[PDB]
């Protein structure tokens, strides 16, 4: 019993962690695609 | 004289009528040259678009 609860609090840390690499991953992503706009705007601004 | 007087007459204003043409003329290809600039304004816009 001892050993199972000590392998579902290990479970709780993994959940977690999976949760936050996801959500890191997903604000690089975002960053990147601000890039290529902010690009595009440049060029507009241009032929302004 | 008085004939002569209506000739020089007659001749003076078909002179200030050609002066006129030249006028209309000048300001018809003022026009042309502006909207040749506006198109390439407009084609401008084009690639912004």
């Amino acid at each position: 019993r001892s050993m199972v609860t000590q392998l579902i609090q290990f479970g709780s840390t993994l959940q977690n962690i999976i949760e936050r690499q996801d959500a890191e991953s997903l604000n690089a992503l975002l960053q990147n695609q601000a890039k290529e706009l902010i690009l595009t705007t440049l060029s507009i601004q241009d032929k302004t | 004289l008085l004939i002569e007087a209506e000739k020089v007459s007659q001749s003076e204003i078909w002179r200030r009528r050609r002066q006129e043409w030249e006028i209309q003329r000048n300001n018809a290809e003022a026009e042309m040259k502006q909207i040749d600039a506006q198109l390439k304004s407009l084609t401008v816009r084009r690639e912004a678009a």
